């Protein structure tokens, strides 16, 4: 029912690198402190690792236990989106804000960091252990890749933004916003290949089900606030990417048909600026009574 | 979770193969001893909490200034000591969550429902402590029901309107455009639905002063009043609902509609304003005989005729307009046209439907105005003259714009009580009252009708309750005898306590003279055909009740042309959403959409069985959607037989049955003499 | 292709590595010997001319009824002795597609280029016929030009209001705001562009009537104007142009300024409404100093200090409004807002730049009030009062409504021919008519203030092109020193001009004894500084006129004390769009955007060189994107020293410079005295 | 040395086939003979086989075994294009000039011909055996994927490409030169890897791999020939289109550095024929002068 439909508006969202002139960043890059440059550094480094994994391993091998022509040439898109595209734009926003050898070190320090290292080993172990023709181990497989695409990079995503509606680098906000934009989609749809597959199953199949995506949920959720703490209390703003945390949380829960597990609350007003009846005709005598 | 939504959530937890009915009473209890009862604000007495309400802004002090305090504490006394019990949590519930009273944090409630009764009920008497006591105890007896405007802000300081729903015509200018939107922003601030008739305004490609296609139609008024009422929407609270209704001979009629259809772009799509298409016979007649259509533009009209198109007879003066050179017309074909109707209402459930023509037949006040359009519930049909409002520096000719208080009956507890003639005079009093202390100072056509036509509507609820808890089936033959019978009771009621008010004020409504109540033709039917009950069960259940007779019409009728009446229109049945809740009585007269309804209220789930719901009467309770509804709309001309405005009848159709089969129930409807239809709710 | 088009495009064409400039010379006889005279109306009288164009209601009657026959004959023989001839192309082609009088079927012509200016002559004289020849003399030397309403629309019966531009204040209130959309409407449908302040509309969040977090702020009111402005667009034929002015202390700055972004939502971006910025001195402190600022909300300023905040001076208003606990005001950096006000001027052009204190340092009637806003080119700057529209049957508090009058002096032909006294008072004396012949009857404040302020604009043009063909650069300090001269000649007379009306008619404008000409404040600057020109070049320039000295402003005080002003604002340099083009002028006081513009009409490409342009002055007609903002600036504020409402400032930006460049634009024409900032046109 | 410029030229090229508009091909479709309506349908059902198993299958797959983010990329980027934009394309064409009875039983018709059937099993079969850390069955397999795009789709091209250079459905024909443009630097770049892999090897093992590449090529060439007597004996081409194959044949091995195998033949010169602004922050000395 939507093959079709994610085809369309995934292809009219294709978008190259070159296309932001990165440069002008400079201007305000200069004028950030040190804490709020190395923030920024980690968490890019943090998104730029995670999207390798989806790049990988996480597309392709939900491409290649998935069945139907169209789903795999959909998620082949999406797929490339993630190796042709946004490691390209994450590699260019780098070499635009460091020296090759600051770049080595923070993803070396980054490399080695234990929230970032926790969270990425869990989700890469789920694309691991898909069995062929086993809907139960790919079903586990797309909420862990729902968890990534529409949870997991928020906390990340949080920074750039921040700095985007508040007028500060732009040009690679600009970038984050369209990487943003296309990991949004991806979680949508690879939901809904989830929920397929859950639809498949009996009512005790599908309560364990729930129980494991609110298991790993939790999880994930608790290594993200030590994660938060770890790079945002520097720079003060730990309690907000918390909330920000747990809205995205909840819209990962709904592309897996799920209810919202954390109480509404509102987000930061600057990461907000940065972001048929079948037809039958009338056959008379159906005017007469 | 709360100990009482557990209880509640009991219910569908079947033991032996039942559901546990019973533990919803449970929960009203736990939800009285463990958060209402501690969420209320207790004092020493009532002095106390009056000055406490009187003082902090809560209640207007006027009203409670007409009764010394004796009488103040003897009429809560009255309504306390019938120990009123909610039957089922979810009428608790939704009393103390949408319209008891609570602090400024809405932190604690100040208001119990006999709180709330009694504050009505002295409202409603204006000094009268017999008159107040007698509110109460129709108010606790839950036989009557007024409005959620009226019951919720009746003598409140920070109130808005106890008026529900108000209808403005437009005039084909833009001054009158720019008037109406004032209008609909002052009313929605007000809280009311507001409905505009774009009928006159005239359609896109004519001529502003000899520059042709110039004008932007309906639609571009259509956008217009839809950010008025986006803009104007209760302070945030509630969104503010806002209705256009055109009539199907307009030119603009597809582009109207189009502003329903899903694939509608964003400069046409209208998503807060409610469209309704005003249907004459002669388009049934020419869709019917397959003739291609005529739909005209209506300044043209205006310019040959000296008269608005919607001002006039289609029956008599289409075939005119069509061989007049002088009025432009295009051709479309009525079929094709109903066809669009049923698809955009199976898709969204628009527009509103208005047989025009049903409603005028018998419509008593023809000679004010025909009805050219209805309410935002499509069940306000009254006569409505447009307002002439000029420019700046220059007087306004100030016209009659729709506006009557709603009150429904709870049949079940009206006919419980064999109280059809108190409740119904009561409830008149009482809607007159509503009129009265009504004032509008930004709607002068609206304040000039309540003041002029003194309309009034009074509703009925819980049929299906009362129907299916007495073992009729909805769609029975006996059930609409039973509805025949009480529905002729409660209009020779409110006739007769009309002409009561009529005789005690000497004055009538305005031009009453000219209505067919004057000339007794009103009183046809009632005086040849007798509406007894026809069923020995029927009788039974009216046993012990005057029903009246063609001899008591025949009386009724010499009292009315000696006396007049005092309100132009009496009878409106509203859909009665929320407040039906609290009356734990079924919604309208419209059959139950479900038997237990599963209703998401914060992170909890409730579910609400209908009113009496049980293993003897589960299958009585039939939901509306597995219902034939060419029975619901026997059932519903029937009551309109006896209703002088109109009922908001609701389509319960299937998803499996198509736009063809929505075609026949609306033309079944028309050939019954319904007058309006609500909605197309599709399963 | 037709033969004038193809002579206008071999212009590009170059011969001997130069333009052939003069071939659009013969491309003009081609576009009258091919078309112009095949479809010219032509009469054997004018007599026949008159009354035909009278019969079929192409002219009114009054204006002509005004003069005898003989008169009305003589002032047209005046307009066709002088054998007037369009230079260019475009010139002629402009006047014939838009002011030249069509037939209904608007496939011939009715008017030529004298026949339209006897026309407007006549109106002008309102009965005099050697005040008629006057007027005649001075459009057919096109040394002044009335505006495109006034041009286009006197003496026609199907016509709009001969003024434009209009500017709004809309008051704290539901009512007020419809009755601004209203009249927003209204003034559209006139045909006129209408600016409206927004500043005294409380924030979004705010309470109404003591419920808090209930009102939309500015933009639910920006989304009601932008639907008003779409629907009122000139009956189908223009694009319906509305602004909006914002305080940048109002809390709404931000989402003001979010209707412009690219990525704003559908519900939160306005596409036909203009924005701009109100700029006190106080903010640029704020941002200067790098001290965090304060953005209000309106409506807690106005509950504690009874007045509105864009009422009072913040310079000694904001330390009292931040330590006031009872205003509610927010956080923002001064730096990051005006940051953002360049991203969206470099985006969008958007908003307007209104530096309020340069506007109120010099404002002559801030007695009556001080200019808060801008009209919709952001050059109309007067003293406006806010109206109080109360309730229906209630009477409203009329306050003052901008609304002045447009004429633009064509620098060049002026000076050519050492008319700047004749052409000032002469066109001071036609605005003068203008805005008494003004009567707007559904813009009550409007009226009033046109009635009592009798503000007019005389604007000035062709200021680029008069110093290209003069070897000027317009950078220069010659152009400087001309620009300084000229426009105080330009005060000189227009003052002495409304001294002169006002001493004749007995009246000055309302509350003038307040003003600082009565008090002799105004002429302090003219009573001790010699503006005549202090380069020998400039000087030769105006040989033959006098230049007025500081003993003639001196006598030009006394009679001003003595005799009164009759205009409240007398002087204001509009952009001059289209009229720019019939008279061969470079439009307005800005520079020249391109040398040779190219432009589509229908499916055929047209070429205009800037007047007087040729291979010797190819180079003194330097394109405004080339040019120093900075030289830009200071010529602007050089001219605004002498003009008392403001000037159309269009900058004029590469692609290359950045958000920080257009900041500092910004912050050198606050700090040059410049009073209003147009457009960021970017290459 | 010569990945990125690839990638350079393979993401310029990117194209949907959404942009060229296919109602002007309406008449000359109408126009021709039954058979030869037939013939083009069949074989650009025959095409849309071959792009879907190299868009599901082979692209993934050697992306898989392939080393280094960005030679990943490159093949990422090929496999959305095979089954993304090159499938798809076809049914395009499908949908504009067919009734969709036609267009199902063609469909039905991929399925149950042999030499279709065989060519997938052929090709496919050397995909699927692929493992991992073992060179010499990913080069099997791009040896196989270069016979595909440089050779096998040949015998379909060719027909599209005969009408284009006659001036007849120019607008499917713009569709095909764009697939074929693409699958020449397909054909290459597969080719490239392939003999990296081949110059590892000792001489014994090179003798052995020439063999491999011989023998497959010939017996896929066999099968091809009966391919294209079926097809086109009806619009009387087959001896033309045999021509063309073996010209391509030869273009296939030179991308694997081996020398052409048939002799030159003159070809039908018909087909030949057929060939935001920049921010800076605000300096304290901007507010003075
Ligand atoms: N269903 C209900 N509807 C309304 N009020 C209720 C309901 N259940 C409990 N209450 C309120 O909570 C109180 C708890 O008392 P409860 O009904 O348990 O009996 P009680 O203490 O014996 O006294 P009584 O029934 O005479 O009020 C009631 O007095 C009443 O005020
Ligand atoms: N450049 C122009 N601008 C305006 N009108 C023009 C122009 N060129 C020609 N015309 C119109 O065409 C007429 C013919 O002018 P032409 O150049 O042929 O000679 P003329 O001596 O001016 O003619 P006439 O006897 O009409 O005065 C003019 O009178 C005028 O009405
Ligand atoms: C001014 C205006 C009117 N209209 C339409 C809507 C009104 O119903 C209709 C009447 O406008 P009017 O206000 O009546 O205009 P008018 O009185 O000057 O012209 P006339 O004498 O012909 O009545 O014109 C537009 O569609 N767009 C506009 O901008
Ligand atoms: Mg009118
Ligand atoms: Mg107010
Ligand atoms: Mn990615
Ligand atoms: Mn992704
Ligand atoms: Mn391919
Ligand atoms: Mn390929």
């Amino acid at each position: 029912d939507f093959t079709q439909m994610f085809y369309n508006q995934n292809v009219k969202q294709f978008w190259l690198p070159e296309e932001i002139a990165l440069n002008g960043d400079l201007l305000t890059w200069k004028y950030l402190g040190k804490n709020e440059q190395d923030t920024y550094m980690k968490v890019l480094a943090g998104l730029t690792l995670l999207d390798t994994e989806q790049g990988n391993t996480g597309m392709p091998i939900v491409a290649e236990h998935v069945d139907g022509h169209q789903r795999k040439a959909v998620l082949n898109f999406m797929a490339m989106m993630e190796n042709a595209v946004h490691a390209k734009s994450y590699s260019n926003i780098f070499m635009t804000l460091a020296p090759t050898e600051t770049i080595n070190e923070v993803f070396e320090w980054v490399k080695q960091n234990k929230y970032l290292q926790k969270k990425a080993q869990m989700i890469v172990g789920l694309y691991k252990a898909i069995q062929k023709d086993d809907e139960i181990s790919l079903f586990k497989a797309m909420v862990a890749s729902v968890y990534l695409e529409s949870f997991l990079f928020y906390s990340g995503f949080y920074y750039p933004l921040y700095f985007y509606g508040q007028g500060k680098l732009m040009q690679s906000g600009e970038i984050i916003n369209l990487i943003l934009r296309d990991e949004a989609i991806h979680g949508v749809y690879v939901g809904l290949l989830a929920q397929e597959i859950y639809n498949k199953q009996t009512e005790e199949k599908k309560a364990e089900l729930r129980e494991f995506a609110i298991d790993l949920l939790n999880q994930l959720y608790e290594n993200e606030l030590e994660y938060t703490e770890d790079l945002y209390d520097q720079v003060g703003l730990s309690h907000d990417v918390k909330k920000f945390i747990r809205y995205n949380a909840n819209k990962a829960l709904m592309n897996l048909g799920f209810d919202p597990y954390f109480e509404e609350e509102d987000i930061n007003p600057i990461v907000l600026n940065g972001l048929k009846a079948t037809v039958e005709p009338l056959k008379d005598d159906d005017f007469y009574f | 979770v709360p100990k009482w939504i557990q209880l509640n959530n009991e219910i569908m937890i079947q033991k032996d193969g039942k559901f546990q009915f019973d533990k919803d009473k449970e929960a009203v209890h736990s939800y009285f001893v463990d958060y209402i009862n501690q969420n209320t604000v207790f004092f020493h007495n009532l002095k106390e909490k009056l000055d406490y309400l009187v003082e902090n802004q809560y209640y207007e002090e006027e009203f409670l200034s007409l009764y010394s305090f004796e009488d103040i504490k003897e009429v809560f006394k009255t309504a306390y000591a019938k120990k009123f019990r909610f039957p089922s949590f979810m009428s608790a519930f939704k009393f103390y969550n949408d319209y008891a009273l609570k602090t400024n944090d809405k932190k604690k409630i100040l208001e119990r429902y006999e709180d709330r009764i009694s504050i009505v009920a002295l409202f409603f008497a204006n000094g009268d402590t017999e008159k107040a006591k007698e509110y109460v105890n129709l108010m606790i007896n839950q036989e009557y029901q007024p409005s959620t405007p009226t019951f919720l802000n009746a003598g409140r300081k920070r109130r808005g309107e106890l008026v529900s729903c108000f209808l403005l015509e437009v005039n084909d200018s833009l001054n009158d455009i720019s008037r109406a939107i004032d209008i609909s922003m002052q009313l929605s601030k007000l809280g009311g639905g507001v409905s505009l008739n774009l009928s006159k305004l005239r359609a896109k490609g004519e001529a502003i002063k000899d520059v042709e296609n110039a004008t932007k139609g309906v639609v571009g008024v259509m956008k217009l009043l839809d950010n008025a009422f986006r803009y104007a929407d209760q302070m945030g609270q509630r969104q503010g609902s806002g209705a256009a209704y055109l009539n199907i001979f307009h030119r603009d009629i597809n582009d109207f509609l189009d502003t329903k259809k899903i694939s509608a772009d964003e400069d046409v799509r209208v998503k807060t304003l409610s469209i309704g298409v005003v249907i004459p016979d002669k388009f049934v007649e020419l869709a019917r005989e397959d003739k291609a259509a005529y739909v005209f533009y209506p300044h043209t009209i205006y310019k040959e005729y000296g008269q608005h198109m919607d001002e006039m007879d289609m029956n008599e003066m289409y075939d005119k307009f069509v061989d007049n050179p002088r009025v432009k017309k295009e051709k479309i074909n009525p079929r094709k046209l109903l066809e669009k109707l049923a698809m955009l209402r199976s898709e969204s459930g628009y527009p509103y439907i208005m047989f025009q023509d049903n409603v005028n037949k018998v419509h008593a006040n023809n000679h004010i105005s025909k009805v050219k359009f209805s309410n935002l519930c499509s069940e306000v049909l009254q006569a409505s003259q447009v307002s002439s409002y000029t420019d700046y520096d220059e007087e306004d000719e100030i016209g009659l714009d729709i506006s009557c208080n709603l009150g429904s009956l709870n049949i079940l507890n009206v006919m419980e009580h064999k109280s059809i003639e108190k409740t119904v005079k009561l409830a008149t009093d009482s809607l007159t009252h509503v009129s009265e202390t009504t004032d509008i100072r930004n709607a002068p056509a609206v304040r000039r009708a309540n003041k002029a036509m003194k309309s009034i509507g009074l509703g009925a609820m819980n049929l299906h309750g009362y129907l299916a808890q007495n073992g009729i089936a909805y769609e029975s033959p006996e059930a609409r005898d039973f509805a025949n019978t009480f529905f002729m009771m409660v209009n020779f009621y409110s006739i007769q306590r009309s002409a009561e008010i009529a005789k005690e004020k000497g004055e009538t409504f305005d031009q009453y003279e000219g209505s067919t109540y004057a000339t007794g033709e009103y009183f046809d039917k009632y005086v040849s055909t007798d509406f007894s009950p026809k069923y020995e069960k029927i009788a039974n259940l009216f046993e012990g009740m005057h029903i009246p007779t063609t001899e008591d019409w025949k009386k009724l009728k010499a009292f009315v042309a000696e006396h007049g009446m005092y309100h132009s229109y009496r009878l409106c049945i509203a859909p009665t959403g929320s407040i039906s809740y609290v009356q734990s009585s079924t919604a309208s007269v419209m059959p139950i959409m479900e038997r237990i309804e599963e209703r998401t209220y914060g992170n909890s789930k409730t579910y609400y069985p209908m009113p009496g719901l049980a293993s003897n009467n589960w299958f009585f309770y039939k939901e509306a959607y597995d219902m034939d509804m060419f029975k619901v709309v026997d059932m519903i001309a029937t009551i309109q037989q006896h209703i002088d405005q109109g009922i908001s009848f609701t389509l319960f159709l299937k998803d499996t049955m198509t736009t063809r089969d929505l075609n026949r129930i609306d033309l079944y409807a028309h050939h019954r003499g319904i007058k309006t239809i609500y909605y197309a709710r599709t399963k």
